[PDB]
């Protein structure tokens, strides 16, 4: 409000939130960020500014309380979106309406480019499907829904092309990359399908689970850069962090957190700084993303973490461990605990962290904005 | 104008060549008598004018090139421009 | 020319023989050194403050004259024989030790030579702690002193006759040594190597007595190197120095105690700087790290300091090349941020050099 | 990592990590001309400005700079309040934004 970190009561469901790559990767620094309307009475995306502390590139003042610089409507609905370039933003629908906005940097003002009423097809026209989470990469852009449906749209073109609707059991909710071919899924009870670029018919390929600890899977992401690598935040924790994306069963096994994890975001600078959300209000920093091998920013949490240079040694006899396979302990490290809030909100939804600001949108309608002061 | 981007890598005879050609082309494009000047000032001096100076006299005329290198004592630049 | 010319070997022949080709010119050059040595440097009128700076000037023309007139001696002394070091001193080696050294230089009415400026400069003043008056005038005058006289002991078949003379006159080693510690000093660099060179020519004077078998003497430096309370100047020798504790470790009954404080060499180690001056010679902290460790490991050359340092404008030269080396086409603004960088590691380096100078004082001592 | 290639906004990021970790210069300074160049094809002129001000190259700011002039005098277009929302080093590198920022607050005084 008017000290310490920014806490705006913004009055309206906090669905999708993400910063844009307008202010980042650039000179100036990040403090322009878009949210969805979702579960409202129009959802529109709405453009806002942020108020930082200092002035580095000429950022806003007082002590907080973003402002709204730009907004876009459209006839469809608001699930989630992924950055794809910096001035297109592709938005799906649960009705069926895919938008495409044109973002121009040189005016700060939102354009309704695409707005595909027929959106899912692929043999004709006048199709409706829901969506759930829609992610984008070089070349494609791959939507994924409740039953298993699945649309791809290409970057190059603006058209569908493949729209695979199966039947699916139990429920899924998110969507993470590996490579042009494969597709790895997440079932909200604790299984992992992997369905390849050409599926026909019912029956799933490739289905497997954790032995030990099976809790309901939630939020799952992909890492930027290498696609093989995924963070996912469930309910009391499983996630099967891997730097590959090969072998059956995932042997992989980090239990942490009871809370139920609803977002955890990657930092877009530099994809090393991962931020997990908890319900009883929580906002946890882990470092080093597996493949970066780095000194961890302290312990916590079942994993295995990482190794760095080691130096003098007694002229005795040491040890460096030994080899084992099992589906219990875990392999890769990369839950790394770092006490910041451990009990200061009622409930939390999601957050984003970029550069050296996070956001982050509560379930009681309000947003807090934090700058950071660790590494 | 800055229309090429300046900088420390490259030194200023190209950025006082652009001024001389910005110079003449505010001036008179027709009058020689400043290049013709510039040149004998260049070879009391001690050096030869430069080639985008002899491109662009050679494309006007050619005569008074071999006149003034007959004058200022160069034979085989004067010989291998009139064959 | 001639600290320049003298730089072979096997020409100081030459000279040696033009020196003494003829009687008459040997007693006009005896002459003309009387009368340079009689007034060259004299205090209030040539060594002002608040006159004009021509004064200075001449100062600081005879100081490196007398800076070059010792390299020249010492160059001539370290190759062998023969030396300049002797026709230029008045004193020969060939003259049996009664002979060498005149008695009648350091009188006060004789022909003035190197011994009667150095009894002139040494005596007027306040021969205990804290120096006399040259230390008070130009502690570089001091330290050509100590230079002059560990130059002229570490010759076996010259330090005797030097100190035996020193020690029959108005015993100047003593004097000499009762200097530590030192106080009128500029800065605690001259003030350690000024310490330094007297405690090596005090140990290199207590290893020929030793050599020699003196015992008075050697007892008189165990003593005043050992003395804790500062004691009063005595002149009873019972052989040729102190050898009781009455006459040379009268600090402790004059001050009815004993501890360990205001000693010499206590002294001496708390001037001494403790603390380490490690020598950088190219730091930098605004680009990339792997870029800096690059230059500095490319810019790593002998010089004339001693480390793998460069020339204060070679070092600004080749960062200068090697941030125009990799650009592109856009280079506005940068050129004071360079200028501004260039200083700042100017800086940086000169404090660097001081330190290193620190360090080799402290190796030194 | 100059020979291949950096066309895809995939493998793009992952050099550009790359040189970060490493520490460079010349290669970051590469690669950001070259999606500059790419989105100039592309006709994304806030992303090549973007990119020319992280390279800290100024022919793409001229380029766009003179597009902005040339709009202008077909139509005129003068609506950039990108410069108050940010500013950094792109008004000194160009003009452009600059005489629209100084245009910018003139009217607002």
């Amino acid at each position: 409000m008017a000290d310490k970190f920014a806490a705006k009561f913004v009055s309206h469901k906090i669905s999708r939130t993400r910063w844009r790559p307008v202010s980042a990767s650039s000179l100036q620094q990040p403090d322009v960020f878009a949210t969805g309307s979702w579960d409202n009475e129009e959802n529109k995306v709405c453009v806002w500014a942020t108020s930082d502390f200092g002035a580095t590139s000429l950022d806003e003042e007082y002590q907080g309380d973003p402002k709204q610089l730009c907004d876009i409507k459209h006839p469809g609905d608001v699930m989630d979106m992924q950055f794809l370039d910096k001035e297109r933003i592709v938005t799906g629908s649960s009705t069926g309406t895919v938008t495409i906005f044109r973002h121009h940097e040189n005016n700060q003002t939102l354009s309704v480019n695409q707005r595909w009423e027929q959106a899912h097809y692929h043999v004709g026209s006048n199709m409706r499907a829901p969506c759930t989470a829609i992610v984008c990469s070089s070349p494609e852009i791959v939507s994924v829904g409740e039953d298993g449906r699945i649309n791809c749209f290409r970057a190059e073109s603006r058209d569908v092309l493949r729209t695979i609707d199966d039947a699916d059991s139990s429920t899924m909710h998110g969507v993470t990359f590996l490579r042009t071919t494969e597709i790895l899924t997440v079932n909200s009870v604790g299984q992992l399908k992997l369905w390849d670029l050409r599926k026909q018919g019912n029956d799933p390929t490739q289905i497997f689970s954790v032995t030990g600890e099976r809790v309901p899977l939630h939020c799952v992401d992909r890492h930027p850069n290498q696609q093989h690598v995924v963070a996912t935040g469930g309910q009391d924790g499983m996630l099967c962090i891997w730097d590959v994306r090969h072998g059956k069963m995932p042997m992989s096994l980090l239990n942490a957190h009871e809370a139920e994890m609803w977002e955890v975001h990657f930092h877009p600078s530099n994809p090393d700084h991962l931020f997990t959300c908890s319900e009883d209000g929580s906002l946890w920093h882990w470092d080093a993303s597996a493949d970066s091998e780095k000194p961890t920013f302290l312990l916590g949490g079942r994993s295995t973490f990482n190794i760095s240079r080691s130096s003098i040694a007694p002229p005795n006899a040491n040890q460096s461990l030994a080899c084992a396979w099992l589906s219990t302990d875990p392999t890769k490290g990369q839950l790394e605990i770092t006490n910041l809030l451990p009990s200061s909100t009622l409930s939390v939804n999601s957050l984003d962290v970029l550069g050296q600001n996070l956001v982050c949108g509560t379930d009681a309608e309000a947003i807090y904005v934090t700058r950071r002061l660790f590494s | 104008l800055a229309t090429v981007i300046t900088t420390k890598e490259s030194s200023a005879t190209d950025e006082a060549w652009r001024l001389m050609i910005s110079y003449l082309d505010k001036y008179e494009s027709k009058n020689t008598l400043y290049h013709h000047c510039i040149i004998n000032k260049l070879l009391s001096h001690g050096v030869p004018l430069p080639n985008w100076l002899i491109n662009r006299y050679k494309a006007m005329d050619a005569a008074e090139l071999l006149r003034l290198y007959l004058k200022y004592d160069l034979l085989e630049e004067a010989a291998e421009l009139v064959l | 020319i001639l600290c320049s010319i003298s730089c072979n070997s096997k020409i100081q022949e030459k000279i040696v023989g033009d020196f003494t080709q003829d009687q008459n010119v040997s007693q006009k050059l005896m002459v003309g050194f009387v009368s340079c040595l009689d007034s060259e440097e004299a205090e209030e009128l040539l060594d002002s403050e608040k006159e004009a700076e021509d004064q200075v000037k001449q100062t600081n023309i005879r100081y490196m004259t007398k800076i070059h007139i010792l390299n020249l001696l010492i160059t001539s002394l370290e190759m062998k024989a023969p030396n300049l070091a002797m026709f230029l001193l008045g004193y020969e080696l060939k003259k049996p030790v009664s002979t060498t050294n005149l008695q009648d230089s350091g009188v006060l009415g004789c022909p003035r030579t190197c011994l009667h400026s150095i009894l002139d400069i040494l005596r007027k003043g306040t021969d205990v702690r804290a120096g006399p008056v040259a230390v008070w005038d130009t502690p570089h005058l001091a330290e050509l002193c100590y230079q002059v006289i560990y130059q002229l002991c570490a010759c076996a078949d010259t330090s005797g006759p030097t100190m035996r003379y020193l020690r029959t006159s108005q015993d100047f080693l003593f004097s000499q040594l009762q200097h530590l510690p030192f106080s009128v000093e500029e800065s605690e660099i001259s003030a350690m190597n000024q310490m330094s060179w007297l405690m090596k020519t005090a140990t290199i004077e207590l290893r020929i007595t030793s050599l020699n078998r003196q015992r008075s003497h050697t007892q008189r430096l165990l003593h005043l190197l050992l003395d804790d309370m500062p004691t009063r100047p005595y002149s009873a020798d019972g052989e040729g120095g102190m050898e009781d504790e009455s006459r040379s470790l009268s600090g402790f009954l004059h001050f009815d105690t004993t501890s360990k404080v205001r000693r010499k060499i206590l002294r001496i180690l708390d001037s001494i700087q403790f603390s380490n001056e490690i020598p950088e010679p190219l730091q930098l902290d605004f680009f990339d790290r792997s870029q800096i460790e690059q230059v500095i490991a490319n810019c790593e050359h002998k010089n004339r300091r001693g480390q793998t340092v460069c020339n204060v404008k070679l070092l600004h030269r080749v960062l200068v090349a090697e941030v125009n080396a990799l650009q592109g086409m856009a280079a506005i603004g940068q050129r004071p941020l360079l200028m501004e960088e260039i200083n700042t590691i100017l800086q940086y380096v000169v404090e660097r050099n001081k330190l290193l100078q620190c360090l080799h004082a402290k190796r030194h001592a | 990592m100059e020979r291949i290639p950096l066309s895809t906004e995939k493998k793009a990021l992952k050099a550009l990590r790359i040189c970060e970790q490493r520490q460079m210069t010349e290669q970051v300074r590469s690669i950001c001309k070259t999606m500059a160049m790419q989105s100039l094809c592309n006709r994304r002129l806030g992303s090549a400005l973007s990119w020319s001000i992280r390279a800290k190259d100024a022919a793409f700011a001229t380029l766009i700079s003179d597009r902005f002039l040339k709009e202008y005098c077909e139509r005129g277009n003068f609506t950039d309040l990108d410069l108050i929302d940010n500013l950094g080093s792109a008004m000194l590198l160009s003009d452009r934004l600059t005489f629209l920022g100084k245009y910018r607050e003139f009217h607002r005084m």
